């Protein structure tokens, strides 16, 4: 939940989370994994906590 | 006696997003009572904690009613 | 006592390519010393090494925080 794009609310939700989301842990998270899942799916594993 | 070392996180994203509706609910804590770090990331956890209620609340508005009659009807 | 045969490399760089940087990081190097038959691979040694430490350094330019956070403005 502190990577960029889920945090704003402004960037919507069918789009790439790749590009726009900082070289923080879940960047290279995701790098190893490959998979491209949307903002906003992204935003009720945010929402679990 | 220990926990798990801190993840990266870099930079700061309160000074990046001044759009953002929940910047009036942050600065409710103090600085003076303790050190930097301990309140950097104290911060941190008080930001992704609004941020989750932010997702969980825009979620539970929107999924309890995902279909409407009044948009239907025009 | 000996080492290895020298690769073919045909065509030289600096005569046709002159828009390049670095070209001022060159001329700090020694004449009067060796024949030029030897400097031919003093020369070659260090333009690989130059252009190295060029190529590594835009390669750390990239690869060392990978996007931008302040791009979230636009």
């Amino acid at each position: 939940a502190y990577n960029g794009p889920a945090f704003s609310h402004h960037f919507t939700r069918d789009e790439d989370i790749l590009d726009n989301l900082e070289n923080g842990t879940l960047r290279d998270l995701l790098e190893i994994s490959d998979l491209r899942p949307t903002v906003g799916m992204i935003r009720d594993l945010s929402a679990s906590f | 006696a220990r926990r798990l070392p801190k993840p990266t996180l870099q930079g700061r994203l309160e000074a990046d997003f001044p759009d953002s509706p929940l910047l009036p609910k942050f600065q409710e804590l103090n600085q003076n009572n303790l050190p930097n770090d301990v309140f950097r990331e104290a911060q941190r956890s008080y930001l992704v904690f609004l941020t989750s209620q932010f997702c969980y609340e825009e979620y539970v508005q929107r999924t309890f009613g995902v279909p409407r009659r009044q948009r239907a009807i025009d």
